[PDB]
């Protein structure tokens, strides 16, 4: 019911500080994403159906970036920015953003998260911007073996799918 | 941790700001190359800037992980690659110095025009101009004068520059711990580790000297018939037993005896191998040639361009207004971003030249899955090798035939065959012993065997031992021709030239085989035969990632560089040569001189 403010919204988050949208009581259909081949992923892990019956949350990432918003799955992404439980599920919704997310001159707002100590638990968030070491000592950057974790994409509008920006949506179920 | 381990995320940070960056350096890149302007010529060196500079940061920066403390095969093949002293590993002003002396070669080759030696009004470029001389003339004397005017105005010009430039370059070679330049460049096919791939600097020299012996047979009846051909154009002039005079073979230097063929062809009652008649009658433009060209990849099982290939490329030229560079280009500017950047015009040739260049773009995107720094053809020669396998069977009447540009029902002809096969051999084995020999010169004035005094007394010596060329006036030290070519006095390795296309050959073979192909190697189209793509994609996929060797034996099933295939392209002209040199002398004499007298 209150799916516009969700994917029809403006401003979309980065992936390592993603949006939770707490949606209990009121009712919607289904019909308003059923019908439309705008999302290009629209893979569901638990079921397809329907009831007039909830958490959705929201980021955006490069293309080929896409297949990693799903169970178990490699890494980077999934390991340190947002991970699915390899159990329980729903939906995960995606659609090309080239057009909103990417300027000809390139766009470096949307961010990720490459570099961390361990991995993340299922729904677990991490905004922590702190200058990263491969042995837990404190950091001086520009000091070698200093690096800050947090990076910018780089949306540009003339890279290929695999790299332009695609805004997902991870329809959680409770 | 581990220096390995704090190592592998040095690299990490690496590929992640390389990847932006240096998409940042082609963008800009781009837009100068489809626009001239001057706020875009601007930005192509700031980014370009930008690159240098971040580079050689990331390089000192890892000139601290020690390469010696690894066992990861690749993060040390990485390291090694980004640990590149070069040019910071002199003094303040041996650097500095070194960069005035290239920078002016370069500039003086590309400026230098030579003046009428009557008619000081008019004075011409080495290109065009120049190099027209040496491509139509049939005029002895213009001929002569050309090919001296040039390698005696810059020819001396560049004596003083290169003298220092092979010292400070060795300086900064022995400094790396190379045994000279020379070694540092041979460099480039040297391989340590993986075991039964490994591979030598000085093994280069074995192994391309080895094979160049049995080119001589092939290539001193070529001369011999090529002689026996000029001799007629030029009477007088050459001896039946004697050298080839330098200014006769068709370009400056007698790279390429391409331009031989008007007056060496076997047949000249034959014809026109030449469709850019059909593809204009059939109106085809640059958009069918280049869908055409994606058909063929996909024929062998290989993708689509990709949709910003089609949205993102400029395949004709803009022409008035906007101003843009012609050279036809293969552009992978990472991010999964190809383009291809040609001023496509309907001939057969453009038609060739565009499978050739989507064969450069079809090989980046088959490494694009690597780590930034592995992203390249195994070695310097494996990605042209690749582009001119394409224009190989894009080539063949069999595929005009199957693609509706040659009439449906033509026939072959044995003697239209063996005119196609000099044309490339005027060009394909011409330039081999030429290009093996130009190398060995350079290799030696790095071994330090060639005194400054002996420098074209033994560049001569040489071009009358291995090519059978003979200078049309003696050069003293006044001169230094081995550097009136673009390769020799622009700082690049010219043995490329020489194994890519051994490389290229030992290619077709395997594809042909692979594609089950009946008639002679040469006449072989791989068409329609994803079987053979399978085993070409196999090195493809690599990039620089495995050795070399490695990647050869993915496609030809063989750990190193093998002549035959070369040779059996070239059988049933071999064989012929041999009918016609039946009565003409076969080989030289280093002796003979043109001016002698
Ligand atoms: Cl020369
Ligand atoms: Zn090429």
């Amino acid at each position: 019911c209150p799916f516009g403010e969700v994917f029809n919204a403006t401003k979309f988050p980065s992936v390592y500080a993603w949006e939770r949208k707490k949606i209990s009581n009121c009712v919607a259909d289904y019909s308003v994403l059923y019908n439309s081949t705008f999302f290009s992923t629209f893979k569901c892990y638990g079921v397809s159906a329907t009831k007039l019956n909830v958490y959705a949350d929201s980021f955006v990432v490069k293309g080929d970036d896409v297949r990693q918003i799903a169970p178990g799955q490699t890494g980077v992404i999934a390991d340190y920015n947002y991970k699915l439980p390899d159990d329980f599920m729903g939906c995960v919704l995606a659609w090309n953003t080239r057009n909103i997310d990417a300027t000809s001159t390139g766009n470096y707002n949307y961010k990720y998260r490459y570099l961390r100590h361990g991995k993340l638990r299922p729904f677990e968030r991490d905004i922590s911007n702190v200058p990263f070491s491969p042995d837990g000592k404190p950091c001086t950057p520009p000091a070698p073996n200093c690096y800050w974790p947090l990076r910018g994409y780089g949306f540009y509008t003339t890279t290929g799918i695999g790299y332009q920006p695609y805004r997902v949506v991870v329809l959680s179920f409770e | 941790s581990t220096i390995e381990e704090q190592a592998k995320t040095f690299l990490d940070k690496f590929n992640h700001e390389a990847e932006d960056l240096f998409y940042q350096s082609s963008l800009a890149s781009w837009n100068y190359n489809t626009n001239i302007t001057e706020e875009n010529v601007q930005n192509m060196n700031n980014a370009g800037d930008k690159w240098s500079a971040f580079l050689k940061e990331q390089s000192t920066l890892a000139q601290m992980y020690p390469l010696q403390e690894i066992q990861n095969l690749t993060v040390k093949l990485q390291l090694q690659a980004l640990q590149q002293n070069g040019s910071s590993v002199l003094s303040e002003d041996k650097s500095k110095r070194l960069n005035t002396i290239l920078n002016t070669m370069s500039t003086i080759y590309s400026t230098g025009k030579v003046c009428n030696p009557d008619n000081p009004q008019e004075c011409l470029l080495l290109e065009p101009g120049l190099n027209e001389i040496m491509a139509n003339s049939l005029d002895y004397n213009e001929r002569l004068w050309a090919w001296e005017s040039w390698r005696s105005e810059v020819g001396k010009q560049l004596r003083p520059l290169y003298e220092e430039y092979v010292v400070l370059k060795n300086e900064m070679a022995r400094a790396n711990h190379y045994e000279d330049y020379g070694d540092y460049w041979r460099g480039d096919y040297e391989v340590n580790g993986v075991d039964g791939y490994d591979y030598s600097r000085g093994q280069l020299i074995e192994d391309v000297e080895h094979t160049f012996e049995e080119i001589k047979p092939l290539y001193e009846h070529l001369h011999a018939y090529v002689r026996a051909k000029l001799m007629n154009a030029y009477p007088s002039y050459i001896s039946p037993i004697g050298c080839l005079p330098a200014h006769l073979l068709g370009d400056m230097w007698g790279r390429f005896w391409t331009n031989l063929y008007s007056l060496t062809v076997p047949f000249g009652q034959k014809p026109n191998i030449d469709v850019t008649d059909a593809m204009v009658d059939q109106a085809w433009d640059a958009q069918r040639i280049f869908k055409e060209a994606e058909k063929f990849f996909v024929s062998v099982g290989l993708p689509n361009m990709t949709q910003g290939f089609w949205e993102n490329s400029m395949l004709t030229d803009p022409g008035n207004v906007q101003k843009a560079v012609c050279h036809p280009t293969a552009w992978d500017l990472g991010k999964g971003d190809f383009r291809i950047l040609m001023c496509t015009k309907v001939t057969m040739d453009d038609f060739l030249t565009a499978h050739h260049e989507m064969g450069h773009i079809q090989y980046d995107m088959a490494y694009a899955a690597q780590p930034f720094l592995l992203r390249n053809g195994a070695n310097e020669g494996f990605h042209e090798a690749v582009g001119e396998i394409m224009s190989l069977s894009a080539a063949t009447p069999k595929h005009l035939k199957s693609i509706g540009l040659l009439s449906p029902d033509f026939q072959e002809d044995n003697e239209t065959e063996i005119n196609f096969l000099l044309k490339q051999a005027l060009t394909i084995v011409g330039t081999l012993p030429f290009t093996y020999m130009l190398e060995k010169w350079r290799w030696m004035v790095f071994k330090g065997e060639i005194p400054k005094d002996q420098w074209m007394k033994k560049w001569w010596e040489m071009k009358r031992e291995i090519v059978g060329v003979v200078e049309p006036v003696p050069h003293d030290e006044t001169y230094c021709d081995p550097a009136s070519l673009f390769h020799v006095s622009n700082d690049y390795s010219f043995i490329r030239y020489y194994t890519r296309t051994l490389y290229q050959f030992q290619f077709q073979e395997a594809l042909c085989q692979a594609a089950k192909h009946e008639g002679p190697l040469h006449k072989c189209d791989i068409s329609n035969s994803t079987e053979a793509g399978q085993k070409l994609f196999n090195m493809l996929r690599l990039g620089k990632s495995e050795p070399w060797t490695l990647a050869l034996e993915n496609v030809v099933g063989a750990k190193n560089m093998n002549v035959r295939p070369l040779l059996n392209y070239f059988e049933p002209l071999f064989t012929w040569l041999k009918d016609q040199n039946k009565n003409s002398f076969v080989g030289w004499s280093t002796d003979w001189s043109p001016y002698a007298d």
